[PDB]
């Protein structure tokens, strides 16, 4: 009884693994990046990274290695998901279709076993003989690699060693050999085994066990001619090869331990290393030793290169460029230049890929346009901490406003030869054409001599030979720049009226009645070149020259009013190069041909609000490319404004859109506007590179924001941000941040780097008295004030020593008209375990200064804080306290409620309160206003790790729990038994695949009443650790049932990578139990219905009984669901 | 404040007999299952799994029942009576038989038996048999186990930084306030990705809670390091729950908790926030000093012992206890401590039977310094 | 003497009956 719909509004961005190899082709070098559920394939070029394929899998990529078995032209790919779904993929392309086929697949989990605390390790023989996997302690799962092993059948081998740290296959061995470092009560040792496939058991290793440093972490296998393994610890790096043994203890690497590595030379002569604090090392091996041709290691030099992002995984591309893949910061492409050495750093950043993870908190705010919200996240950690502002579509920033009574057409004009700047805007009404003049910011209306004042102007723009062509309704009367006299006037021979006008640089083709006459723009003349008649009425005409020449349009496509068909015909002739009958009924509204990024298209916009995009051939004929997008519900007029060094097209309709090309395919964005009827680019002197958009009620001039569907702006802080809240009265953001300061040998603290908290315009230090060794690092917590316009840190309040700021809320209390910044802190000491005392402090940003209005000392940790109908609801330890703000500017307690659980999470919906803890102990309260004490309604205790809460409705509650799941609880107040009304039934399960940190109410799409409203009620955003934004909305029963039928039907049609069943992945997963997902609709799968071919859409629809409109229409057609899924796509 | 006494005789239950018929425990329910298990009446005590119960059998019907159980699955169902009497109970524990003797003496039936709990259950119905021994509906309650709280958000790269070296030595100043700081800093290193601090995640850690409870147990009295304290959190939680001097409602609430971490948190809160003990009738008693609770046994401060005639009293051993009076002589034929002599200790105000005073019998011990209480009239406040 | 009087609920021992009866009524209620 939940009926929720979860969709991904922004795909995950954090990188958790990257490999290189000849995957797509034996000649190309690929960089494969796995974000989480998404696998991205790049091709490295001279400039940088060129994307090739973007494919998402039904799991969390946990192991990803490229191997080339003997007899294969290019490398294969082995992927193991978090649910133990192993698969082997091959890249295949046929001209233009790209598909990643699944060569082998299977499930490699065991019936019983405790998962290892170190995690999944996936290693492959260098000779490609088997795949080893360590999934459970005390067991090593070996997968034989054979052409006949299509189901990936594996056999377990017993490890006598319980705790294995890292394991890797050794290079240059006749028999397969592993070399692992493992833990004992006597310390850490390195051991080796010879895996035998015929015997299905281990053997004696090549070289005996050697005691290593007690902090050894990783094992790296050094290829030939070196051989052996290098073991990197927290203080020393050693090289074990049996007879050979060398070790160093460099002093550079002792600040932080190396966490990841990558080889840069094919023979293993140099290595890359990275640590937690994010600096790049370079381990150098010297092979100067050569006795009789044999090459052996002699020296183990280490050098420091520079400082990069906090790298989760490294990768060395060709020609000295290194991909520093970060998981809590922006990914990077650094360059290992050798001879610059600007100040002691060998690395220079080339690129920087956006990464929103981890998201710790977010708030939805309408920063620019009222009604449309924006997302401000707290992304990153340590020096990677920052704020990200996310908005949808390309906004228009208005710079002028003029009242125009329904202008039926806007065209630019340049009444100044040799000026290179527009001066007047030709606004055309139903019967009149007013030429508004604006040299600067004026709104004058200076009529041109050559332009008819009272005439329905259809086109008025500059023509060749310094002439201005004005093809009005009466006749196509030309003009000139200097003399301003009619050089030519091509009146209708039959005194007819022009219906469609299309004037180009050299040609001017107009249509009167059913006959179209093409008149070339002769020098100081109007000479016809061809004439023809159409079978039906000409709905629209489009004569636009393509690339090059720009003096003669190869084709001139026209629309038929009575036939609703588009035909492309040559300009100097009448033969139809191609014919298309896309759509019907409603007549076409506007025809246009574009050249987005050396790709030619011919877009036809019907009058029903659908755009029929289709490619075209410049030489002869045109393509079909049948694809319709409902870009609004009103007739659309297409205009082309470059404004980007790219063609671009503006779709003026009820919902404006800009059609741009991302890589090679047109992408449709949104313009954050109510309604634009006509648009025209005006490069005026007073409004340079502007875009005068004329609505149905007024005319405005502005500039576009960008050409991207999602725009993310980064405001770096160089410190970890925790919580964010928006104070609209003060127009500022309150951000809690904490920086690491090291305890030096002087009794004080010195910052590691200049942060956003030590570089504020003003500063303060909390001075309240209601209350080790050198090298130790402590956290200093601050409350920042960030401007809502410039995003500069206005203030930075610093809390007391050993005080942890946990909660932050911005609200007004009682009858006080001021809005306050209220912070709940907890004084923590290493000596004790559960905090004994904490403070509730109330700030106020007024006149650019932060002052403490009142502070309250409580005996506990203030875990969470909300506003409760003008009263403050604090959560001290395991008690929920209600505070009232008096007229003395002081808080007094009013209601206490001593729970048996510690109230981490607080939510409020009217008079209801939702309380939970990390143990997924959801508990609900209800405040009696007449009696003044909290009373409990329902309970739901279930031992599990819970990550977030949210109140979807008065009786539905959402949350995230262990194994990246989502659940919905619902109370049944209609039950007549008292034992049931005090229980929260679980009516929803789902395996999201992400660790949800924060739940927020709001949406990034503008909310309008819309009469018909929306098939989905409400909208809740959530941000995860990987840096993806979700969106969950409620559904109706019938709509949910139809969507579930669609979901079950799609699984039989679409092909997944790895042949992983969809129901298996989405089934609620936990280390002790599993069950199918119920009450949740996979939004991604449903929205993937638009991406399949027409025959697949036809096979999907057989009996879906779509006619829920009191009937059935069993057939249900195929365009009925397209309307249904479009509304589901418009919500984000 | 230490006496040369071995803390193994009271646990051995030698006052029953010496040539005990030891039976090997090789039983287990299949987990989450409907079951039917007989119940012995005339017992009013909540039994926690792992706790040893000493029972005395007098009536012929119950002796026949226990003999039949011996020639059957050696498990009965100890019922957990609530505040309301007349079999108004909802929970219980399965106790396994591992010792049986006759010791006829007077010789009617006479059975010596010791039982230890193994599993919990919730009873659905209480069926009464005409024989006199009732068999009730049993649904086995599984014991929930949870993984590490950071495994969900853990980084794959820094998973090698998860196997810590062994704890250096044990119970030393600045050898624990620093090693535990290092363990907290390195284990919950990924708490920065989430929205909660490291100490909050350490509040729900099993190992930290066990260490805190061990420190408190040492605070009560000197504990021999790993003095039979199990490493597994489930077993440690059950042992601590058995050794806590709390009333019936607190014990049944602890039994209702299904996860080890929640049980440890509840036990720690109980032993950190409850200090005052009451004398039921009386307003309060000198026993309010919880800091003087000793434990003269391996099992802990409390264990179950049976008197000569059927009834079983679990006792609390404390260092000092005022507000009491002595009636009778220091008898010694049935003291639960072999090297001690027992005396009837009566209350001084409400005169309700609680406690037994003990007198000196040997040299290397505590002369006239001993007290053994009971849950007859002691409640925590 | 052998004093057969003996409390069964608590286990208190008496050489007479009055205190045994008092203790029995104490156990009662
Ligand atoms: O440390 C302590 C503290 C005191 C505690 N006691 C003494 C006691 C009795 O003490 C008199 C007595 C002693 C011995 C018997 C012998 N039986 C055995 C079988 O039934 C018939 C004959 C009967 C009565 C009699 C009954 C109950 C208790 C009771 O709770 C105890 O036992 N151990
Ligand atoms: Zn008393
Ligand atoms: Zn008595």
């Amino acid at each position: 009884m939940s009926y929720n719909y979860v969709v991904t509004a922004q795909k995950p961005t954090a990188v958790n693994g990257c490999v290189t190899g000849h995957f797509t082709s034996a000649e190309d070098l690929n960089l494969l990046i796995a974000k989480n559920t998404r696998l991205e394939i790049y091709v490295v070029t001279a400039e940088g990274l060129r994307p090739v394929k973007e494919v998402g899998m039904y799991g969390k990529i946990a192991v990803m290695e490229l191997f080339r078995p003997k007899g294969e032209s290019k490398d294969l790919l082995f992927i193991l998901t978090a649910k133990y779904n192993a698969c082997i993929l091959e890249y295949k392309q046929s001209g233009e279709s790209i598909d990643i086929i699944t060569r082998a697949h299977g499930n490699v989990q065991d019936r019983i076993g405790r998962p290892s605390e170190t995690g999944i390790i996936g290693i492959i023989d260098p000779e490609c003989r088997m795949i080893g996997l360590r999934l459970y302690d005390g067991l090593f799962k070996v997968i034989p690699l054979d052409r006949d092993n299509k189901e990936l059948k594996a056999f377990n081998i017993r490890l006598e060693e319980l705790h294995v740290i890292d394991v890797k296959f050794l290079y240059g061995c006749q028999a397969p050999t592993i070399c692992f470092v493992y833990q004992d009560p006597q310390g850490r040792h390195v051991k080796t085994y010879e895996v035998s496939l015929r015997e299905k058991e281990f053997n004696k290793g090549p070289w005996k066990q050697e005691n290593v440093e007690a902090e050894a972490s990783m094992v790296i296998a050094v290829p030939e001619p070196f051989g052996g393994a290098i073991i990197i610890g927290q203080e020393s790096i050693t090289y074990h090869n049996g007879d050979k043994y060398l070790a160093i203890a460099p002093p550079i690497i002792k600040q932080s331990t190396i966490v990841c590595h990558n080889r840069v030379d094919p023979n293993g002569s140099r290595y890359l290393l990275g640590d937690m604090e994010g600096r790049l090392f370079m381990l150098l091996l010297e092979k100067e030793e050569q006795m009789d041709g044999t090459v052996t290691l002699k020296d183990l030099r280490v050098e420091l290169l520079g400082e990069t992002s906090i790298a989760e995984c490294l990768t060395y591309l060709d020609n000295g460029v290194v991909f520093v893949g970060s998981r809590l910061g922006d990914s990077q492409l650094v360059k290992l230049n050798v001879d610059s050495n600007e100040q002691g750093s060998y690395v220079v950043a080339m690129e920087t890929f956006t990464n929103l993870g981890p998201i710790v908190d977010m708030c939805v705010v309408d920063l620019e346009r009222q009604g449309q919200g924006q997302l401000v996240t707290c992304s990153g950690a340590f020096k990677e901490g920052s704020l990200r502002i996310i908005r949808n579509g390309i906004g228009i920033h208005e710079h002028a406003s003029i009242d125009l009574p329904g202008i039926k057409g806007l065209w630019p004009l340049r009444s100044d030869p040799n000026r290179e700047t527009d001066d007047t805007l030709v606004l055309s009404f139903v019967g009149q054409t007013r030429v508004l003049m604006l040299n600067g910011e004026e709104v004058e209306e200076t009529e041109l001599m050559g332009f008819v004042d009272d005439q329905q102007t259809f086109f008025c723009g500059n023509v060749a030979h310094q002439q201005l062509i004005q093809i009005t309704s009466a006749s196509v009367r030309l003009v000139s720049q200097e003399p301003k006299a009619l050089v030519s006037e091509w009146k209708e021979p039959q005194a007819k009226n022009i219906s469609v006008a299309s004037c180009n640089s050299s040609q001017v083709v107009v249509a009167v009645g059913r006959a179209l006459y093409y008149l070339q723009i002769h020098p100081q003349e109007l000479r016809q070149i061809s004439h023809t008649e159409m079978e039906h009425e000409v709905a629209c005409l489009d004569i636009t020259p393509l690339g090059d020449s720009n003096g003669l349009s190869p084709l001139c496509a026209i629309g038929l009013w009575t036939d609703i068909s588009a035909r492309i015909l040559k300009l100097p002739s009448f033969e139809l190069l191609h014919k298309e009958m896309l759509g019907g009924e409603i007549i076409p509204r506007s025809i246009l041909m574009t050249t987005f990024e050396s790709s030619h298209y011919l877009l036809c916009a019907l009058g029903d609000g659908a755009l029929f995009y289709f490619g075209l051939n410049i030489e002869t004929g045109l393509l079909s490319d049948r694809k319709k997008v409902t870009l609004g519900t009103q007739p659309t007029v297409l205009r082309t404004f470059r404004s980007l060094s790219t063609t671009n097209v503006f779709a003026c309709s009820d919902r404006p859109t800009v059609i741009y090309s991302s890589n090679h395919k047109l992408v449709f964005s949104n313009v954050n506007l109510k309604e634009v009827n006509y648009m025209c680019p005006l490069n005026s002197d007073g409004y340079p590179d502007s875009l005068a958009l004329a609505n149905n009620s007024t005319l405005t001039i502005g500039t576009i924001d960008e050409i991207q569907k999602l725009h993310i702006r980064t405001v770096p802080l160089y410190e970890s941000p925790r919580k964010i809240c928006y104070q609209e009265v003060s127009q500022c953001f309150g951000v809690l941040s904490s920086r690491i300061e090291v305890q030096d040998t002087s009794g004080g603290t010195t910052a590691l780097r200049p942060s956003a908290s030590t570089q504020a315009l003003s500063s303060s230090v909390s001075s309240s008295k209601l209350f080790t060794s050198f090298g130790e690092e402590v956290e200093v917590h601050n409350l920042l004030i960030i401007d809502q316009h410039t995003f500069e840190v206005l203030h930075a309040h610093q809390f007391l020593q050993n005080e942890y700021a946990l909660s932050l809320v911005s609200c007004k209390l009682g009858k006080d008209p001021n809005t306050y910044f209220i912070v709940g802190t907890a004084m923590v000491y290493p000596e004790e375990a559960e905090p004994k005392q904490g403070r509730i402090v109330v700030f106020q940003y007024s006149d650019g200064k932060l002052q403490t209005v009142a502070e309250k000392e409580v005996k506990g940790a203030v875990y969470s804080m909300v506003e409760f109908n003008g009263k403050l609801l604090a959560s001290i330890n395991s008690t929920v306290r209600l505070y009232e703000w008096t007229t003395e500017k002081e808080l007094r307690t009013e209601c206490n409620h001593y729970n048996n659980i510690m109230a981490l999470y607080l939510k409020t919906k009217g008079d209801f309160i939702l309380v939970g803890d990390l143990m997924r102990s959801v508990l609900l309260l209800a405040y009696k206003p007449m009696e003044g004490n909290f009373e409990e309604i329902a309970r739901d205790f279930n031992p599990n790790w819970m990550s977030a809460v949210e109140i979807l409705d008065d009786d539905n509650f959402l949350g995230a729990e262990n194994a990246f799941n989502l659940f919905v609880c619902q109370k049944d107040s209609a039950a007549t038994t008292d034992e049931e009304r005090q229980h929260l039934q679980e009516v929803g399960l789902f395996h999201l695949g992400e660790f949800v940190n924060v739940f927020c109410h709001g949406s990034l799409v503008m909310q309008n009443l819309g009469e018909t409203s929306t098939p989905t009620q409400g909208s809740v955003l959530f941000g995860t650790v990987n840096g993806m934004i979700g969106l969950v909305t409620s559904l109706s029963e019938s709509w949910y049932n139809l969507l579930l039928d669609m979901q079950n039907r799609l699984n039989k049609v679409i092909k997944s990578v790895g042949k992983i069943e969809h129901s298996f992945w989405r089934s609620f997963h936990t280390e002790r139990k599993t069950e199918p997902a119920t009450g949740f609709i996979d939004g991604d799968l449903i929205e993937s219905f638009l991406d399949i071919s027409r025959p697949k859409m036809q096979e999907v629809v057989a009996n879906l009984q779509y006619d829920d409109g009191s009937g059935m229409k069993r057939e249900a057609t195929a365009d009925d669901l397209i309307k249904v899924v479009e509304e589901l796509t418009r919500i984000h | 404040n230490i006496i040369n006494f071995d803390t193994s005789l009271p646990t051995s239950h030698t006052y029953l007999g010496a040539d005990m018929e030891e039976f090997h425990g090789r039983t287990l329910h299949d987990d989450d299952s409907c079951q039917v298990i007989p119940v012995l009446p005339q017992v009013m005590m909540i039994l926690i799994p792992g706790q040893t119960l000493p029972l005395q059998l007098f009536h012929p019907q119950e002796v026949s029942m226990v003999r039949n159980l011996i020639q059957k699955d050696r498990t009965f169902a100890v019922l957990a009576y609530s505040n309301v009497q007349e079999r108004e109970a909802q929970f219980g524990t399965t106790a396994e038989i591992y010792a049986y003797r006759e010791e006829q003496d007077f010789g009617i039936e006479i059975v010596k038996v010791k039982a230890i709990g193994r599993q919990r259950f919730k009873v659905l119905e209480l069926r009464t048999q005409s024989d006199g021994i009732q068999q009730a509906k049993v649904q086995i309650l599984p014991e929930c186990v949870l993984p590490s709280t950071m495994s969900a958000v853990q980084l794959e790269s820094l998973n090698k930084c998860q196997i810590f070296p062994s704890k250096p030595v044990s119970r030393e100043d600045q050898c624990s306030y620093k090693w535990w700081q290092k363990y907290q800093k390195r284990k919950f290193h990924c708490a920065n990705l989430t929205s909660w601090p490291r100490w909050l995640y350490s509040l729900y850690d099993a190992e930290t809670l066990m260490d805190r409870i061990k420190k408190q147990l040492r605070e009560w009295d000197e504990n021999l390091k790993d003095d039979s304290l199990p490493s597994n959190p489930i077993d440690f939680s059950y042992r601590v729950a058995a050794c806590l001097p709390i009333d019936d409602v607190l014990r049944i609430q602890l039994l209702k908790i299904g996860s080890a971490i929640q049980r440890l948190r509840c036990e720690l809160d109980i032993m950190n926030k409850c200090t005052s003990l009451c004398c039921k009738q009386c307003q309060e008693t000198e026993i309010t000093t919880k800091n003087e609770i000793f434990s003269l046994s391996l099992c802990g401060p409390m264990a179950a012992y049976v008197n000569p005639h059927g009834y079983v009293h679990e006792t609390l051993t404390v260092y000092k206890a005022c507000n009491l009076n002595l009636i009778g002589r220091p008898s010694t034929e049935h003291s639960w401590f072999p090297g001690y002599a027992w005396t009837v200790a009566q209350c001084k105000i409400c005169a309700s039977h609680i406690g037994w005073k003990f007198t000196a019998t040997k040299k290397d011990m505590s002369p006239q310094k001993f007290w053994g209480l009971t849950r007859s009239a002691l409640l925590p406040t | 003497g052998e004093r057969p009087f003996q409390c069964n609920q608590c286990g208190a021992s008496f050489t007479q009956k009055g205190n045994l009866l008092r203790h029995i009524k104490l156990h009662s209620g």
